RNA sequence: GCCCGUCGCUAGUACCGAUUGAAUGGCUUAGUGAGGCCUCAGGAUCUGGGA
RNA sequence: GGACUUUUACUUUGAAAAAAUUAGAGUGUUCAAAGCAGGCGUAUUGCUCGAAUAUAUUAGCAUGGAAUAAUAGAAUAGGACG
RNA sequence: UAUCUGGUUGAUCCUGCCAGUAGUCAUAUGCUUGUCUCAAAGAUUAAGCCAUGCAUGUCUAAGUAUAAGCAAUUUAUACAGUGAAACUGCGAAUGGCUCAUUAAAUCAGUUAUCGUUUAUUUGAUAGUUCCUUUACUACAUGGUAUAACUGUGGUAAUUCUAGAGCUAAUACAUGCUUAAAAUCUCGACCCUUUGGAAGAGAUGUAUUUAUUAGAUAAAAAAUCAAUGUCUUCGGACUCUUUGAUGAUUCAUAAUAACUUUUCGAAUCGCAUGGCCUUGUGCUGGCGAUGGUUCAUUCAAAUUUCUGCCCUAUCAACUUUCGAUGGUAGGAUAGUGGCCUACCAUGGUUUCAACGGGUAACGGGGAAUAAGGGUUCGAUUCCGGAGAGGGAGCCUGAGAAACGGCUACCA
């Protein structure tokens, strides 16, 4: 099928090469997950030497960590925002790394309200002395309280969906969330 | 005499594909797909024979049919199958209720029943015992070797306090 | 090669997992990475100082460097980030008993730590293929220029 | 696919094809020593000048040269051993000397018939060829 | 060439082993294992070819499989089994136990040793890491894996191994000054204490040697391995202690044992 | 005495040359496109959403 | 361990290195081309020598040299040590 | 192992070629042909075509046996010896042959994987599996559905197979479990402090993600936000723990979660014994097959430096439809223009790029013997490529396999 060799391809000098043997099925590369959003659906693939790999193809829930609050949530996945290798996967909604999406925020603000006793936007015993043994840590951020308005947070995919059939990602945050909001809206 | 192949439809013969299991195709490899030719499922004159069912016993009985009954060749064989061929709960114990085929040797008339497998014995028993007692018995182990080198360790932390309290 | 902006791709450029949390009030803002690549080169400070991201830069990057060393001459600095050096060299043809000019054109990567211009020898390192080419990294500048600054005007 | 069987030939052969002087001399060596052809001839004085050429090589290298020393005294020891080199002659510029007859007198042919028990070179032959 | 090789042509065989050129066009592929190929021996060639005790390879095998001959303490049962630098070769019948070990001229000699150093090997710590669960261990020069090692233990240093139980009773660091057993090279064979260590960041540190007869070389420290200190050496050495004379020197001794 | 060229004979080689001459092999634009793999559907049937 | 090193060429020595082949030692295949054997006894219950050495280069590595031959430095001092 | 000789003239000395001469692990052919040993051999031309036969099959006490198979004997009324067939497992990816293509490709010497996959062998490695956690989940062991066989058939034809009726497992598919401990979160109550607490859950390994630890370039202080261990209640913190590399975000560990949840033995053989509260209770010897992770070994894939024959009647080449580089992603076992998107305008060249030729596989080597050279290597070892030409793919640890398949061409 598809060949990952270089075999092909000019000499930089940009000499023609010949052909030397036939396609080699180690040097093979197979075609895209193109995953999508929805409805789990997910192919293991056999590779080389044993070794599964997970395609997804519709993927609709992944885990997604607030980075400067340690913690993880799996939450659905809205949609896709920006990309910066294609727009198309915009469009199409396409998962994959480095994607930017929005997820649904309500299991981060569960937790949040439920651990700062605060909650976002606009009475137990030892309940009180942990919120209140808490704040002055609890200032979260101009533009991550925001979103919570929305209910819908700004996060990176990190994971690769074509290879583990996971959709993992983190919420955006500080100067990485500064950059997505600015192309973002300057092209909105 | 090409097989027909049940739901292909057409009154007609195709080339198909066929892989492991699957109808008028017996692999000669592991992973090994021959591409054959294939009657379509419907029923059509071309036919020399229908491979028929019945389903519904009609009025008259037809001779060669209804009116002879063959026997099953063979008898339960696995543990519970045998529970399930007569119903007994694990408990009626299968070794008397396997199923006994005599036969003749000229003058030697003999009996030969199967082989319950999966049938629980204190055989196996005794390795689920050997099982169990190992993974604990080296788990203890594991724990002894570690606290033995938790020692070496401390007696060098000791070593070193007394190596920097020399000079 | 670089220069200006830092934050001039599609992609927001950073460091693998090298995080600031914006609830912990800094002065310096983005905290970096860098490493002492070994074998004897100081890592030049203008990879601490500096701003730019490069996953390619063996000072601030994940590649890492290993096998050959080599220096040459550069020869060519047009490509963004990296360049061509020449290393020259004589050949023994023992018929003759005698030796001629040959060279080669080893393309490198070089990190924004360093400027180089043409003709600046330089010492590369060997990594693990960075490109279609390059499979050496610029990881020291021997000259300078080439007294350039003693080339000027009138007294 | 199996090992290679080594080999090698016995002999070289004259330059000019006819000196008949040379040939003088060696139809002389033959009918001297009771031998069939020129080849019993060709294939002694090839090994005689492969020796005068390792000689020759050695005499070259320093006098108690590691090699000279180790691969001389083989030489000569060899030599001496079959009985060709003589005994006081015993340093190797006699080997580099050496020639051919010192090599023919000392075939069994030939030596079956020097003492006694032959008369003839030719007798020795047919005797030794006889079992 | 699709696949891994399984054959071994006589002529490419390791020389070491000393195979007549005839007689066959194939020699034994050692099997995978403890040692590498080109640095093991069979053993099928240790039986047959060494020991003279079988004739066909058949019959190897079919001394082999009465469980006669045990390496190292286990039984091994395979005729190409790959057997490697220290290992103990133990005919129970014959009461007889070999270590393996290397000549001057740079092959393994039949060596017959005590019936009780045959219950301990040597083996060089190739390496040493931190494993699972946070427990370290080393791994030595024929592929044992033993937890719980000395902190002062790493790499390039020599161990004594108990055999019976897997463990180690003792170690020797790589300092300067301590007996050494080339394992490779064309000084492969030779032995002794260590002058000192070029070291060169990148690779191939040389280790400069003498024995016990001021005589010098160097090779690749990865073609050392420790063994001892100057005299007392950990291991019962073959005869010619692995000194290596000149050629002319094994010319006299060889001639000078001479008279019947 | 030697000796140069046209011209005439016999033989042989190479050239130029209407035939927009001919053959083989290697790449290749364009059009057409088998088959397997991936993929969206499909559900003969066959049991628990999947096959 | 820190702090730094103008660039080469040549040349010496050494590592790392397949075997067969070549050169070559040992050995009476009856000779020899070969082969890697074989040789000694209590030849009734074993003794024992062997299976060398060299070459292996252009490149790469390691190292001794500092002639020959390049290269760089302090002149608008934007020098050098502190 | 440093040699020449015949031929231009009436004669002469030179130039210079032709001829002679010698060897060829260098083919053929002619004539002749007795002995020993040694033994190459359809390479060259047509990697042109092939009748027929053979060249890959495989069983241990030890996965599966109601052959309606043999043997009967020797204890065996579940099984037991031996064992067709068939299932299951493993091998068929080695080997053997050929030199078609291939000129910076292969190949060689020399590097790299801090850039990956790895059956096997060898060494190490698993008390954690269930659930709102007293009227419980098969563990004394859970599920069917198939070959073989039985029987009914189809076709000129094949290593074609259909409909029906059975029945196995180390096939297929399920699914129980085991010490103490500590640390985390929750926290019913009580009582105001300086604050503590019943008890509730979570915590195997693997997967995916994010955050921390992983010190060391010689020594010290203050304060903010939390909050560790010991009171001699102003307070002190005293001993404090560190692996490898030239080098890392390494080895390893910790925190919050994620999973159509990887693995954690429903397996088989020889023995049969201890021990009492006599439950056929509880235990228990030797070793086979397995099983995750790491290591090792067999490998593999890429890979740095330098080195190829003739050619200028080949001087500019490269980016259509990647040519050189940057970012991001995808794809791979993994690096990488390998592919895509975006972006830039690069890369090579008289030190010969690019193109052409090769009656070109590369090497170890072979022939010729002053030396320097010249010529040769299809071909016993290593590497490589192919299996009529192309492409595609299944199986698997490993194939782009051809004594595997699918297609097109011939
Ligand atoms: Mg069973
Ligand atoms: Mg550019
Ligand atoms: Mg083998
Ligand atoms: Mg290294
Ligand atoms: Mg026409
Ligand atoms: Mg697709
Ligand atoms: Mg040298
Ligand atoms: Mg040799
Ligand atoms: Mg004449
Ligand atoms: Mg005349
Ligand atoms: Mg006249
Ligand atoms: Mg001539
Ligand atoms: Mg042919
Ligand atoms: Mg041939
Ligand atoms: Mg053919
Ligand atoms: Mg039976
Ligand atoms: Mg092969
Ligand atoms: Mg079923
Ligand atoms: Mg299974
Ligand atoms: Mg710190
Ligand atoms: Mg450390
Ligand atoms: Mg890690
Ligand atoms: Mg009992
Ligand atoms: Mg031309
Ligand atoms: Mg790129
Ligand atoms: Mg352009
Ligand atoms: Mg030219
Ligand atoms: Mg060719
Ligand atoms: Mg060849
Ligand atoms: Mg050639
Ligand atoms: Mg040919
Ligand atoms: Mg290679
Ligand atoms: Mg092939
Ligand atoms: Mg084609
Ligand atoms: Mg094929
Ligand atoms: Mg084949």
């Amino acid at each position: 099928g598809i060949s990952r060799d270089s075999r092909h391809k000019r000499s930089a000098t940009g000499a023609k090469r010949a052909q030397f043997r036939k396609k080699r099925k180690f040097e093979l590369g197979r075609q895209p997950a193109n995953t999508k959003i929805g409805a789990k659906r997910i192919h293991s693939v056999r590779t080389r030497g044993g070794n599964k790999k997970y395609r997804a193809l519709r993927i609709e829930t992944g885990n997604f960590s607030w980075a400067s609050e340690g913690i993880s949530k799996k939450t659905r996945i809205a949609g896709v925002v920006y990309h910066p290798s294609n727009n198309e996967l915009v469009r199409t909604n396409t998962l994959t790394k480095a994607a930017i999406v929005q997820i649904d925020a309500t299991p981060f603000r569960q937790w949040f309200e439920a651990h700062y006793g605060q909650t976002l936007g606009k009475k137990s015993k030892n309940a009180e002395r942990k919120w209140a043994a808490r704040a002055a840590s609890a200032k979260i951020e101009s533009s991550v309280e925001s979103q919570f308005s929305a209910g819908r947070l700004y996060a990176c995919i990190s994971s690769r969906p074509g290879q583990s059939g996971r959709c993992d990602g983190y919420i955006l945050e500080g100067e990485e969330l500064a950059f997505y909001l600015r192309r973002l809206t300057a092209k909105k | 005499g090409f097989p027909m192949k049940q739901g292909v439809l057409l009154p007609t013969r195709i080339k198909l594909l066929l892989t492991k299991n699957v109808s008028c195709y017996r692999p000669r490899r592991d992973g090994e797909r021959k591409r054959k030719s294939v009657r379509g499922a419907i029923v059509g004159p071309d036919l020399a024979v229908l491979a028929l069912v019945i389903v519904k016993k009609g009025e008259q009985e037809l001779e060669g049919l209804t009116d002879t009954t063959v026997p099953k060749r063979l008898g339960p064989k696995r543990a519970n199958n045998i529970r399930k061929f007569f119903g007994l709960s694990k408990e009626d114990d299968v070794r008397d209720f396997v199923i006994r085929r005599e036969v003749t040797k000229g003058e030697k008339t003999y009996t030969k029943a199967p082989k319950i497998q999966r049938l629980v014995t204190p055989q196996r028993l005794q390795r689920k015992r050997h099982q169990r007692a190992l993974k604990v018995r080296n788990a203890q182990a594991q724990r002894e070797a570690a606290a033995e080198y938790a020692q070496l360790l401390a007696k060098r932390l000791s070593e070193r306090k007394a190596e920097k309290a020399e000079i | 090669s670089t220069e200006l902006t830092v934050q001039s791709e599609r992609a927001f450029q950073k460091q693998p997992h090298i995080f600031n949390n914006p609830k912990v009030k800094t002065s310096k803002r983005t905290k970096r990475w860098y490493k002492n690549a070994g074998l004897g080169f100081k890592t030049p400070k203008t990879a601490i100082e500096g701003s730019y991201i490069d996953k390619k830069c063996p000072f601030t990057g994940l590649v890492s460097i290993r096998g050959k060393i080599l220096t040459g001459t550069v020869v060519s600095t047009k490509m963004h980030r990296t360049i061509v050096i020449r290393r020259a060299y004589l050949h023994y043809i023992p018929k003759y008993n005698r030796y001629e000019k040959r060279h080669k054109n080893v393309p490198v990567h070089v990190s924004p730590a360093f400027r180089v211009q043409v003709g600046d020898i330089v010492t590369v390192g060997q990594c693990r293929p960075i490109s279609k080419t390059v499979r050496f990294n610029v990881v020291k500048v021997s000259a300078a220029a080439g007294k350039a600054n003693k080339q000027f005007a009138k007294f | 696919p199996r090992a290679p069987r080594t080999y090698s030939k016995t002999y070289s052969t004259p330059k000019r094809p006819y000196e008949s002087s040379r040939l003088d001399a060696e139809l002389k060596l033959a009918g001297e020593f009771g031998l069939k052809n020129k080849k019993e001839i060709y294939r002694i004085s090839f090994q005689l000048s492969k020796i005068r050429r390792a000689a020759r090589d050695l005499l070259t290298r320093d006098e108690k040269d590691p090699k000279r020393l180790f691969e001389g005294n083989a030489l000569i020891r060899r030599l001496v051993r079959v009985g060709v080199l003589s005994e006081d002659k015993k340093k190797l510029d006699y080997v580099l000397a050496l020639k051919v007859e010192d090599f023919l007198e000392r075939r069994l042919q030939t030596q079956v018939y020097k003492l006694g028990l032959a008369k003839s070179v030719h007798h020795a032959r047919v005797l030794i060829t006889q079992r | 060439a699709r696949g891994p090789k399984k054959h071994l042509k006589r002529l490419a065989a390791p020389h070491h082993w000393l195979l007549d050129k005839l007689s066959g066009c194939y020699a034994p592929r050692p099997s995978a294992g403890p040692h590498k190929l080109r640095e093991s021996l069979p053993l099928i060639v240790f039986l047959r070819n060494r020991l003279k005790y079988a004739l066909n390879g058949r019959e190897v095998k079919a001394i082999l499989m009465q469980r006669h001959v045990k390496v190292d303490g286990k039984v091994r049962t395979d005729t190409t089994y790959p057997a490697g630098f220290m290992d103990v070769i133990t005919l129970d019948a014959t009461n007889e136990n070999f270590r393996l070990v290397y000549d001057v001229k740079g092959r393994f000699a039949v060596h017959r040793i005590t019936d009780e150093e045959a219950s301990y090997k040597l083996g060089k710590v190739k390496k040493v890491q931190l494993g699972k669960k946070g427990v370290p261990y080393v791994v030595t020069h024929d592929g044992r894996t033993i937890r719980y090692p000395d902190p002062n233990i790493k790499v390039n240093d020599t161990v004594k191994i108990d055999l019976a139980s897997g463990k180690i009773t003792d170690f020797i660091k790589f300092d300067a000054g301590k007996l050494v057993y080339v394992t490779g090279g064309r000084n492969l064979g030779r032995i002794g204490t260590i002058v000192h260590k070029e070291r060169h960041d990148g690779g191939f540190d040389l280790v400069h040697i003498k024995d016990s007869l001021d005589n010098t070389f160097v090779t690749r420290l990865n073609n050392v391995f420790v063994i001892g200190e100057q005299g007392k050496p950990y291991i019962s050495l073959p005869k010619g202690k692995g000194i290596k004379l000149s050629i002319a020197e094994e010319r006299d001794r060889r001639r000078a044992q001479q008279g019947l």
